[PDB]
């Protein structure tokens, strides 16, 4: 079938611009709109960058990135792949 | 077409009810946006049949 | 201004609350003329009203006004070739209908607008008039009087400042036309600007190609005749001289995946200038720049010409655009079809980044199912997102249930009648069920089928057939037997490829042969089936029941499935007895079609056709004979009558079912027969090999502005089948048909195209290597499917 | 229609409207709205012209019959009464689920205002009951769309969805069914840490 | 519906002094392509390519020519003749559908000189200052040395979308080419180079103006348009003196102070000069496609679809004379001078008329 591909476009290099203590405007002019939040509770960034071409199996990098009370990025954590 | 001349006709329903999500502790449900919200109308009316729509 | 009042005249339809509602100025309120003024155009804005005025009444304020007249009745006068009823449908969506008012400054562009209409399908001396009587209580009846007059044809296409090539022959490959022969299905001369467009673009492609980079429209003049029944076309060009491609040179924000587009753009010098390689590369890169998120890569290209050398330097201009995310797909029009039924046709993926083009396949995968009479696509940018968007279909449903009935005449099977009811969206679920039939002269198939195009959410399909064939071995030209035959077919067919595709099914049959002349190759494989029968009575009956497990392989890489011209179809499709089955055998067979073009214009072209075919008994019992090969006729070997390749039958010595003289009989002992007889008519073979080899050339006699739509083809056909079960030791006296060294030969011309009636062709055949007993047909047509 | 006078065709159409033969009743009403535009008692006619075009199941026709009605009278007594008969001329077209919901939103709209305007309507309690139905239709329409999308292999997509659902239909039977597949859109992406919490949303509420 | 054939009481009688016939001519295609007068001898041709002359009283003929160029026995072209024909200073000009303008020797047939136009030559050329006068299916107004037919110079009006089947041949005078515009506008040039001096406008979905032949006297260019008005405007400045509202693409005669011209829907008309004020009206020959007017023996002749030809008296706008010449129809012009009135029915037939 078709190739599958979710979410965002991470080009790893956009991964850089960001770094601890940006408020929600310059990570989202960084990297654009997350497609998808936190709607729980939480607020969290989910970027994430899946790709699938038939038959050969998903590849992803799951960026999260964690944002105080006050809209200000207090944590990233980036998952190159998965296993 | 024809499946419009059955509802047009008299055809009734009584659908699953309204009940409100619980949210579990550590968490919320998401907001509540409000556009499909439906207000609480009290009282009886006569309703599917029972009720006379021919006009006034 | 205090308003302590505000009163009305003149209201009749619209009631004080309406009025009253729609006034900015409202009672105990102090007024100047300004808020007088906007009120007063406040009113005009509610499009009720004609004229008003708002005036200042000692106290009180008056609105004085005159509704518009309420349309009473729309009739039609003069309109030959438009439905009262369509004419109505396009009025009340454009505004007018009854029950509503009139615009008394509209008229004129309805009249105009009607008018546009008939100017947009040929006549433009239609004039549509119309006149509005008054009635009682403000009514009115507008009554619309058409003069339609009659359509424009093109008198002429023309084009000036070509040097290189005949008009015509660049004609011979417009849409419009100014010629339309009787026996052509050349098209239409009938006019239309997208037409006109595409033909530039065609004419302008045509001269790219061919290394013309400095070819240029100037103009195109479409002229009219004063008496407006004629029209023509002038384009006007100027073709530059040929160039060599020097070389590209990419140039942008590239994104800085300049490392890759090199590759895409590397080019042997010294290579003939062409259009089409240089929208692929555009494409290409547009592609690449795709991959890597970018919903709109922009790539422009313009020809730095270098007269000296006559060699054209390719400047491309890149232009990577942003990346953006649909947050939505969403449909809408579909009221019957199921959302899913619409959704499985994208290429753009709802969460995902834009794919401009990705968002056009959908459409034209929309377009694909003929579900649908309009589908267009709107992006949607989200508010407040500056990089989200909603994709939005917008699909207008299309009735797909249908009756169709088809007649075709040939001379393997007489004239051929095709009928049946059909319904591709059954209930708007993408299940497509059908009740169909075929008749012609040796055979009556009926059918009764539903398929699923998705059965898997890729692409596999889920087949049902449920089937009743009747077959009549005589009128196919082949020795005497009746074969009625009832059965159902499940099959799976998944695509792989795009240009190959495979299925494979489950089918139950039941076979109930009866009627057969007794010969020997048939009653061999009676034995074979425990079956004994009287070999001097043709009153026999033999009924089977089986189950076969078949398997199929398509590939099709045509460049076009009308006039090809390159590419390969071979077909595979083999059948196998599945333990149960009262038979034991399995079959074989493939097809090959090959076109190989030699010149640049694909006008000579050669043709490789191949047809193999093999099948046969597993538990020591025999293939059935109704399962065996044919070969001759108009779509195997030319120039043999069909079926008539191959063994023939020896029949026993029989007592004919009603015996009369007059009629001619075969191995009848009531004619004097008491031993075996040698026969002329076939019966087929279990092993069977044909090859072909055409060639297509241009035809030579019809003139250029048409003569492509008719193909010529020289034709070599070649044919053989034979009979692995054949015993040459019992038969000494008759012929070796377990012999496959008797090949059947022949050569030909052969016509091709499209009349009124449907699809011709002809075949004029000689048969230089025949073998005893093979039958000439030379002379071979076909009308329609057959 | 013959041309005798009004109060005469009114007791026609009248004994016609009783005996549930519309297209006869239609036709004879439609000749004294058209003829007659604005007397005393000329949206009584109205009225009945709506009320026949629905039942006749000519509903584009009834449609264009409210809008001009409620156009040139909004503050006639019975614009309820107009109005509920917008509501189930749009519940009429929507034919439920699967299918474009536009309808059975304007459907919503219409019931919506109707309870709203007039809350003592006689009218508005059968309104709330097709308002629940059209809720949980909008939502299970939602929950078709998330269904593809977890077939098809988009788990975003899913997740945006679901999560639509639980901010626009929370309350539906159809939002209970769809957080499983939510869940699973999480699983899919390894985001486990955000199946969890689903998981619980689902385990501390029932499947009714 | 298309208006009967009038039945009139013709005395007096006319006749056919002769007819010639040229291969296939016009056939049914809009054209300008008629018969041309010069020293008792006629010149007429086909769109297929083929130019004979005649004697003008034996309707004999002194030589033929074809122009369709043949690659060997086997292949030829249609030379698509178009705009012509026209003679002056022993030459014979005509224009192709092929964009080609040909100059033949009025002695012998011969090709003179040949010379590539901007487009498609379908104006009637006109002849003088020493150039032929080519307006081209694109708006192009060139001039074509006399001599040679080298394109001395070239002038371009502006096309509209959708135009009526042109062109209009200009009137010169006093050096400047005065000519009408597809665009709906009058523009007079300088013969020498070509310089604009004025472009007057008469225009008033698809409702549009082409011109044809304008013509000139004491200072007063006339003017007429399709569906457009009919003008008086001054040489000097084009300005507009007079109007009148109504249109035709067929040319029209100045005569005495008088004018006449055929409408779009084929009515005869008399106009005065000074005004434009009507005098008698002939609405019995309308839609029947008649062709461009001519003055003949003090009578209006008109060529018309079934081949009719009517000679109306031009003092009250009755009917004198009717006549059937040929079936084909006529729809180019008639040519009137010298006392010979010629006339071509599409079938490229020629006629002499007494």
């Amino acid at each position: 079938r078709p190739d599958i591909n979710q979410g965002n476009y991470l080009t790893a290099n956009d991964v850089s611009k960001i770094r601890v203590g940006m408020t929600q405007q310059q990570v989202a002019y960084a990297l654009g709109t997350p497609l998808m939040s936190d709607p729980f509770g939480t607020n969290t960034w989910f970027y994430v960058f899946r790709q699938q071409p038939g038959h050969e199996g998903v590849t992803q990098q799951t960026l999260t990135l964690t944002f105080n009370s006050s809209g200000v990025l207090t944590n990233i954590d980036n998952k190159p792949a998965l296993s | 077409r024809y499946k419009r001349q059955v509802s047009g006709d008299e055809a009734y329903l009584e659908a699953a009810p309204l009940a409100e999500l619980h949210a579990p502790a550590g968490m919320i449900l998401p907001v509540t946006s409000g556009d499909y919200a439906i207000p609480v109308t009290n009282g009886s009316g006569a309703v599917g049949k029972a009720l006379d729509i021919r006009p006034p | 201004f205090v308003v302590k009042d505000i009163h009305f005249e003149g209201l009749q339809r619209v009631a004080v609350g309406a009025a009253l509602l729609s006034m900015p100025v409202r009672t105990g309120d102090t007024v100047n003329d300004e808020d007088i003024s906007n009120t007063i155009r406040a009113l005009f804005a509610t499009g009720n009203f004609e004229d008003v005025r708002v005036l200042r009444d000692g106290d009180t304020l008056l609105v004085q006004v005159k509704e518009r007249p309420t349309i009473a009745s729309i009739t039609f006068s003069g309109n030959k070739s438009v439905k009262d009823d369509m004419l109505k449908q396009n009025l009340e969506a454009s505004g007018v209908r009854v029950g509503e008012s009139l615009d008394r400054t509209t008229i004129a562009d309805i009249e105009k607008g009607l008018e546009d209409f008939y100017y947009s399908v040929g006549k433009y001396s239609a004039s549509v008039k119309a006149v509005v009587t008054p009635l009682p209580r403000n009514r009115v009846d507008l009554k619309l009087v058409f003069q339609e007059g009659v359509s424009a044809e093109i008198q002429q296409i023309n084009i000036v400042g070509n040097h290189a090539f005949t008009t015509d022959e660049l004609i011979s490959h417009f849409q419009l036309r100014d010629e339309v022969p009787w026996w052509n299905v050349v098209g239409d001369r009938k006019y239309q600007k997208q037409k006109l467009a595409g033909d530039l673009e065609t004419l302008r492609s045509y001269y790219l190609d061919r290394g013309y980079a400095r070819f240029n429209i100037d103009s195109t003049q479409v002229s009219l005749t004063p008496d407006k029944k004629g029209i023509y076309v002038t384009v006007n060009i100027t073709e530059g001289d040929q160039y060599k491609l020097s070389g590209v040179e990419v140039s942008g924000n590239l994104a800085g995946h300049s490392a890759e587009i090199e590759q895409l753009t590397k080019i042997e010098p010294g290579e003939l200038y062409n259009g089409t390689k240089v929208t692929k590369m555009e494409d290409d890169i547009k592609k690449l720049l795709g991959r890597y998120g970018y919903a709109y890569p922009r790539v422009q290209s313009m020809p730095e010409i270098n007269d000296a050398d006559k060699t054209v330097k390719l400047r491309v201009n890149v232009d990577a655009g942003n990346r953006f995310y649909v947050r939505k797909i969403r449909f809408e029009g579909n009221d019957t079809s199921k959302d899913a039924v619409l959704r499985r046709e994208m290429r753009q993926m709802e969460g995902a980044w834009l794919g401009s083009d990705l968002v056009d396949q959908g459409k034209e995968r929309l377009n694909r199912l003929g579900f649908f009479e309009t589908v267009d696509t709107d992006t949607q940018r989200v508010p407040g997102s500056p990089d989200q968007v909603d994709v939005v279909y917008k699909v207008k449903e299309r009735n797909t249930g249908s009756f169709n009935f088809g007649i075709g005449y040939g001379t393997e099977s007489g004239v051929s009648f095709q009928a049946g009811v059909q319904q591709d969206n059954w209930l708007g679920t993408g299940y497509a069920v059908g009740i169909n039939g075929t008749k012609n002269d040796y055979q009556t198939y009926a059918e009764l089928s539903v398929t699923n195009p998705y059965f898997t959410v890729d692409g596999v399909s889920l087949g049902g057939r449920l089937f009743y064939n009747d077959f009549q071995a005589d009128d196919a030209d082949l020795s005497d037997y009746t074969n009625k035959s009832y059965g159902t077919d499940v099959t799976l067919g998944f695509p792989i490829n795009e240009y190959n595709s495979l299925r494979a099914g489950l089918g139950y049959v039941h076979n109930s042969l009866s009627n057969m002349q007794p010969q020997v190759a048939m009653w061999r494989y009676l034995y074979s089936m425990g079956e004994h029968p009287s070999t001097s009575d043709q009153d026999n009956s033999f009924k089977t029941d089986d189950f076969t497990f078949n398997y199929g392989w398509t590939y099709n890489k045509l460049d076009r499935g009308y006039f090809p011209t390159d590419g390969s179809r071979v077909n595979l499709t083999g059948k196998v007895t599945i333990p149960g089955s009262d038979n034991e055998y399995y079959k074989v067979t493939l097809d090959t079609a090959t076109y190989v073009p030699i010149d640049d214009d694909h006008k000579w072209v050669v043709l490789g056709r191949t047809r193999w075919g093999y099948g046969d008994g597993l538990g020591g019992k025999e293939m059935p004979f109704y399962e065996n090969f044919y070969a001759g006729g108009s779509s195997t070997v030319r120039g043999f009558q069909s079926n008539t390749i191959g063994p023939k039958a020896v029949y026993f010595p029989h007592q004919a079912s009603n015996y009369d003289p007059d009629y001619d009989y075969e191995c009848a002992t009531q004619d004097g027969a008491k031993d075996l007889c040698k026969s002329d008519d076939a019966v087929g073979g279990n092993a069977m090999a044909v090859a072909s080899l055409e060639f297509i050339t241009p035809t030579p006699f019809i003139s250029d502005k048409y003569a492509n739509s008719v193909r010529t083809s020289f034709f070599w056909d070649m044919g053989t089948v034979w009979d692995t079960n054949w015993d040459s030791s019992q038969y000494s006296g008759y012929p070796d048909y377990s012999d496959p060294s008797n090949i059947r030969m022949s050569a030909g011309i052969a016509l091709q195209w499209m009349s009124p009636l449907g699809p011709l062709v002809f075949s004029y055949a000689q048969p230089f290597k025949k073998y005893d007993g093979d039958k000439a047909e030379q002379f071979q047509f076909n009308i329609g499917k057959t | 229609v013959p041309d005798n006078p009004p109060n005469e065709i009114y007791a026609t159409a009248q004994q016609k409207l009783q005996d549930g033969n519309w297209r006869q009743a239609i036709t004879q009403l439609e000749a004294l709205d058209n003829r007659y535009p604005f007397g005393p008692y000329s949206q009584q006619v109205q009225l009945d012209l709506i009320y026949a075009y629905y039942k006749n199941a000519d509903l584009p026709l009834a449609q264009a019959a409210i809008d001009r009605f409620i156009r040139l009278n909004p503050t006639h007594p019975n614009i309820d009464y107009v109005m509920y008969m917008r509501g189930l001329t749009n519940m009429a077209l929507d034919d439920s689920s699967d299918r474009d919901p536009q309808h059975a939103r304007a459907a919503f709209s219409d019931f919506s205002k109707l309870v709203r305007g007039y809350p003592n309507s006689q009218y508005t309690t059968d309104a709330t009951k097709r308002l629940v139905f059209l809720k949980d239709r909008l939502a299970k329409y939602e929950y078709s769309v998330a269904e593809y999308y977890t077939e098809r292999g988009a788990w975003v997509a899913v997740v945006n969805r679901v999560e639509g659902m639980l901010r626009d239909y929370p309350d539906t039977q159809a939002t209970r069914d769809a957080l499983p597949l939510m869940e699973n859109a999480y699983r899919q992406m390894q985001m486990n840490a955000q199946a969890e919490k689903v998981a619980k949303i689902i385990a501390a509420n029932s499947s009714n | 519906k298309m208006s009967p054939l009038p039945t009139v009481e013709n005395q007096f009688t006319p006749t056919t002094a002769w007819s010639t016939s040229v291969g296939s001519g016009i056939g049914n295609f809009y054209s300008n392509l008629h018969p041309a007068l010069a020293d008792n001898v006629v010149y007429a041709a086909d769109r297929a390519g083929l130019v004979k002359a005649l004697n003008a009283d034996d309707g004999k003929e002194i030589w033929s020519v074809s122009l369709a160029e043949k690659d060997g026995w086997f292949s030829k072209e249609p030379a698509l003749l178009s705009g012509g024909v026209t003679v002056s200073g022993g030459h014979v000009y005509i224009g192709s559908e092929k964009a080609q303008v040909y100059a033949l020797n009025t002695s012998d047939g011969t090709v003179a000189w040949q010379t590539k136009v901007a487009g498609e030559a379908l104006s009637r050329p006109v002849v003088s200052d020493g150039l032929v006068l080519i307006h081209t299916s694109n708006g192009q107004l060139q001039a074509l040395n006399e001599a040679d037919g080298a394109v001395k110079w070239t002038v371009n009006l502006d096309m509209p979308s959708l135009s009526l089947r042109g062109e209009s041949a200009p009137t010169t005078a006093f050096g400047a080419a005065v000519v009408g515009g597809d665009n709906g506008r009058v523009s007079a040039v300088l013969m020498e180079q070509g310089q604009m001096i004025w472009q007057q406008r008469i225009s008033q979905d698809r409702l549009s103006d082409v011109d044809t032949t304008p013509v000139v006297v004491n200072g007063v260019v006339f003017a007429l348009a399709y569906n457009g008005n009919l003008t008086a405007l001054d040489l000097r400045s084009g300005q507009i003196m007079w109007k009148r509202e109504l249109g035709s693409v067929n040319d029209f005669i100045v005569d005495g102070n008088r004018i006449y011209l055929v409408d779009q829907n084929d009515r005869v008309m008399a106009l005065t000069i000074d005004g434009g004020v009507t005098l008698w009206t002939q609405s019995d020959l309308l839609h029947r496609l008649l062709t461009s007017p001519v003055l003949y023996n003090g009578n209006l002749v008109v060529g018309d679809s079934e081949g009719y030809l009517h000679w109306i008296n031009v003092e009250d706008g009755r009917f004198v004379a009717q006549q059937k010449v040929d079936s084909s129809g006529f729809q180019t012009e008639p040519v009137a001078a010298d006392g010979k009135l010629l006339i071509q029915a599409k079938d490229g037939t020629v006629y002499s008329i007494t």
